[PDB]
RNA sequence: CAGAAUCAUCGAAUCUUUGAACGCACGCGCCUUUGGGUUCUACCAAAGGCAUGCCUGUUUGAGUGUCAUU
RNA sequence: GGACAUGGGUUAGUCGAUCCUAAGAGAUAGGGAAGCUCCGUAUGAAAGGCACGAUUUUUCGUGCCUAUCGAGGG
């Protein structure tokens, strides 16, 4: 790749926020509500 | 067989202390720290400590040894040797001279994702809505702090990022339920997917930190909060058909319009009505909650841009105002107290303006989320176990603030 | 305190070249230059550093792009470094100033540089550590640099240190790397 | 169904005697990091400044008595960026005059031909700009200062706001953002009120934290809108 | 005696305990994962592992070895 | 018949071994030897683990202690 195009690619990588789906220990005991 | 020697099995083998944690992981406290952060991990008291212990007596917390195990093939703890590596070759870099090196590694620093951390730590979307209320709280909390030197800038751009698409989504959705009030701050409290989901807001406010609080720790919860966010407002876009990540403009969003930026390409309580937005009012509160159920909402320019009306609009069905002065008084927009809203919002029903009216004492705010002798001193003395604390300690503490507070009624009636 | 076979063997080593008699050729590699001209040799020296490897590519694709496209240069200007390279610069007195690594594992390979330049009449100095060197170049080490050839800019800085260098290595000294070194 | 959270495991006792021990250790360096030595080439780099400095004073008042005015901004902002010791007399006040003190300082300024010219005069230590409401919004929500009797006091309450800015109809914050950034009339006293902000550099990923001298690439003169984003980095 | 073959051919496999013989000895352990039970913090089973000398590389280091850093 | 032919028979948590060492054998660290091999086992060996900690620069800091086979022992 000349050097623009490992330029650009290289702005296109370093972006991984939310792209796919995973959905296809007990519970922390939840704070009591306000009072 | 041999005579079996002691602490070879049962809770002298499961149970496994944190420093015999440590050196059979081969880590240090720190890293051991941040791997039980990530995954879901947490000690566990023994029934019996001594046994549990070798014989020894001190206090030392424990470990269940199956947990260990789990955390020996993680494939996320090669990610911090591989950190471990990179520093040493970016402090090489440095040290020899080599700006360029230091620029270039430092671009493939190495990553990890917790994408298999997520699912394994919940495997269903109702999991995730039941273990949530945390990192709202925890996100949220964040958006409103200064940036420090252990919480880089990034990262409270993800969580205002983050913070934002939910409010979108609550209001998209109209899930928004009750929103309470307490110098905590805006409790809210919506419910998605049949779970329940509570959250409390800071005041957005020029606060201090103490300098006692551990930077380090909170700094994995959000490096774990923040893909959890991620992910789960990802599958609520997906179900409700908002292409996630929202778009979001730039320039509307330096302009302070909160969520105006971002565009998403009793619910009907506040349908018919049109609300405006003075400029002494907590804005990010109200635009979120009035929105949520129907609201037509402007708000003072000085605010921020993107108010859909202007101050001399007469639509506005309520001017809200907390000022104690209002000059330019305007008709048809009866002039109330922010505490109404929240009030309507708890009942679900439209509160009556003018006890909340400017200069009008505020109303109390409600939470929307709150023969004798021988039968009493026989069981006291003739069984074993003595469960009969149970109403020295469960029914005390109620019985004498039953008491109190019946006896607050009878005297503020004498007051009045 | 039970010392590691090979503690003993660094700690001794250290002591023995101190007691010993040491030959003048080896003596002259214990008196060095000094730190504050040492600095300053190696200021001048890392603006003639050698492109990188990383830099020798991102160069040569730009040529590259620009002949498969459509489409000369001036002497490249760095500093001199290797034995063999150095020592024959040295000889063709194609070289400034040659700057000798202190610390050359197996004291051979320079023992006869500091003669050989005095012979040639080219101002030489002994660098304190060679992984000093090494960095100029980038490499782990360097046992001799030389300057052959500076460009009209910092000719005047070159000849600045040039001076320096004959002043506080060989006007200084000289007579005393005529002295067995040691015996201590 | 009940998972009982008991207390710590972590021995509060000996944590504050580890912090007082590290406090306690951390202060004996401070007092044992002193006088170090001055090399014969800072004298020289001082000296080749102040002349420096001093010469570009004296083109800049003397036949340079123009000013470019900044325009469509009433209000401005000014950071400082860095000092030089043994400062010039006329600069070292001059700053003082800004309440720029001490470095990493931020103070609002109402463009004007006065205060543009003292700018204009401490200019190669100053980064100024012009910042929008938004970046005024996060500075007094997030770093406001108020100076109530005189000590370092935080904007912490709206009470305090109004019990020393009530005759000057300031009342909340959301006052004082509003009248800084319409500059009314009471913009001096609400100056007079602001203690300066603290924008010390931020020091995050590995690079920074030990490359020399790092202030972000900070330079000195005029920026336009990049005090904004680098604002938005800061806050 | 009561697609065959006590067949040929042979590119796919199986190849018990050993033996240079290699977890340790001539029976006893450790390590990682998986399973079982009308018994589940116990017990058991199973699969895969653990010899030394050397070479390249890797990661973690040691050194009053050499030296640098206003 | 102890011959061959044809079958059957030794059941263990508690009895012994397996568990241990003695004199010595003895691998290793080393060192000899052209070499098969030899000497050496406390030897100028970096020869085994324990605890502490809101997590420490989100790169481990602080403190303590110093082989093996071989049958009377159980």
């Amino acid at each position: 790749l000349t050097s623009e195009q490992r330029a650009e690619r290289e702005r296109e990588s370093q972006s991984n926020y939310a792209d796919h789906d995973l959905w296809a220990a007990p519970a922390p005991k939840l704070p009591p509500p306000s009072h | 067989a041999r005579v079996k020697q002691k602490g070879k099995a049962g809770a002298a083998r499961i149970y496994i202390t944190r420093n015999q944690a440590l050196k059979k992981l081969q880590l240090t406290l720190a890293d051991f720290r941040r791997i039980c952060i990530l995954k879901g991990v947490y000690p566990r008291e023994p029934k019996n400590k001594k046994k549990a212990n070798k014989g020894s007596t001190a206090p030392v917390t424990f470990y269940y040894t199956k947990d260990i195990q789990y955390l020996l093939h993680e494939p996320i703890v090669q990610k911090f040797r591989e950190y471990k590596v990179f520093a040493r070759k970016l402090s090489k870099a440095l040290g020899k001279g080599e700006l360029e090196t230091a620029k270039r590694l430092e671009a493939r620093k190495p990553t990890y994702s917790l994408d298999h951390i997520i699912k394994e730590r919940y495997p269903t979307f109702h999991d995730a809505l039941k273990d949530i209320d945390d990192a709202l709280s925890m996100l949220f909390l964040f958006s409103t702090m200064p940036v420090t030197d252990k919480i880089g800038a990034a990262t409270v751009a993800n969580c205002e990022r983050l913070c934002a698409e939910f409010q979108h989504y609550v209001i998209r959705s109209n899930s928004l339920r009750k929103a309470f009030l307490s110098i905590k701050g805006i409790y809210y409290q919506a419910e998605i997917f049949g779970e329940q989901i509570t959250w409390i807001v800071p005041y957005k406010f020029a606060q201090s930190v103490p300098t006692d609080v551990d930077f380090r720790i909170m700094h994995t919860f959000l490096e774990f909060y923040q893909a959890l966010m991620g992910f789960v407002n990802f599958k609520l876009y997906n179900t409700l058909g908002l292409r996630y990540p929202p778009k979001i403009d730039v320039a509307k969003s330096e302009s302070a319009a909160g969520l105006a930026a971002y565009e998403l390409e009793n619910t009907s309580l506040f349908s018919n009505f049109t609300f405006f937005l003075s400029r002494e009012v907590p804005r990010f509160s109200l635009e979120f909650v009035i929105r949520a159920f129907g609201g037509k909402v402007g708000w003072d320019p000085i605010l921020g841009s993107g108010s859909p009306f202007s101050e001399s609009d007469p639509v506005i069905t309520h001017h809200i105002c907390d000022r104690p002065h209002i000059s330019q008084k305007y008709e048809g927009r009866i002039y109330i107290q922010p505490q109404w809203v929240y009030d309507s919002i708890n009942k679900g029903i439209l509160e009556r303006t003018d006890l909340y009216a400017c200069g009008a004492t505020l109303p109390p705010h409600l939470s929307p989320f709150v023969e004798e002798k021988e039968a009493k001193e026989l069981s006291k003395m003739m069984m074993s176990n003595k469960q009969r604390k149970l109403y020295s300690k469960l029914k005390n503490e109620n019985s004498k603030n039953e008491n109190y507070n019946n006896a607050l009624r009878n005297r503020k009636r004498d007051i009045e | 305190v039970k010392w590691p076979e090979y503690i003993r063997l660094q700690r001794r080593r250290k002591i023995l070249n101190l007691r010993l008699k040491v030959p003048p050729a080896i003596a002259q590699f214990q008196k060095t230059l000094d730190k504050n001209t040492a600095t300053q040799v190696f200021k001048l020296l890392n603006k003639y550093r050698p492109e990188t490897a990383a830099e020798k590519k991102q160069r040569l694709v730009a040529e590259a792009e620009a002949v498969a496209n459509g489409k000369v240069s001036k002497k490249p200007y760095n500093v001199k470094y290797g034995l063999n390279h150095v020592v024959a610069l040295i000889e063709a007195k194609k070289a400034k100033l040659v700057l000798i690594a202190s610390d050359v594992d197996p004291i051979e390979l320079v023992v006869f540089l500091p003669a050989l330049c005095k012979k040639m009449g080219v101002p030489y100095a002994i660098v304190k550590n060679k992984a000093r060197l090494g960095t100029v170049i980038h490499q782990k080490t360097a046992a001799v640099l030389a300057v052959t050839e500076v460009r009209e800019e910092d000719k005047n800085e070159l000849a600045s240190i040039v001076s320096a260098v004959d002043a506080n290595f060989s006007a200084k000294y000289d007579e005393s790397r005529r002295k067995w070194g040691g015996g201590i | 169904p009940e998972v009982l959270l008991k207390k710590r495991k972590v021995n509060e006792r000996t944590r504050k005697e580890r912090v007082e021990q590290a406090i306690a250790k951390k202060e004996a360096q401070k007092k044992n990091r002193k006088e170090t030595f001055k090399r014969a080439e800072t004298f020289i780099n001082n000296y080749r400044q102040r002349e420096r400095e001093r010469i570009r004073l004296n083109r800049s008042a003397k036949n340079k008595g123009d000013i470019f005015v900044p325009d469509e901004t009433k209000l401005l902002f000014v950071i400082r960026i860095a000092g030089v010791k043994n400062m010039p007399p006329k600069i070292r006040k001059v700053l003082r005059l800004l309440r720029l003190s001490r470095i990493n300082n931020a103070v609002f300024v109402r463009n004007n031909k006065a205060v543009a010219q003292m700018l204009r005069i401490v200019e190669p230590y100053v980064m100024y700009g012009i910042p929008n409401l938004h970046s005024v919004r996060e500075l007094i929500y997030k770093r406001g200062f108020g100076k109530i009797n005189g000590q370092r006091i935080a904007l912490s309450d709206n009470a305090l706001i109004e019990e020393a800015l009530g005759k000057y109809d300031v009342i909340s914050i959301e006052d004082i953002i509003h009248e800084i950034y319409n500059v009314g009339s009471h913009f001096k006293e609400v100056t007079k009120f602001l203690w300066p902000f603290t924008l010390t550099p931020v020091k995050h990923s590995l690079m920074e934290k030990k490359v020399k001298h790092f202030n972000e690439g900070r330079k000195a003169g005029y920026c336009g809108e990049e005090i904004n984003e680098l604002i938005k980095k800061q806050v």
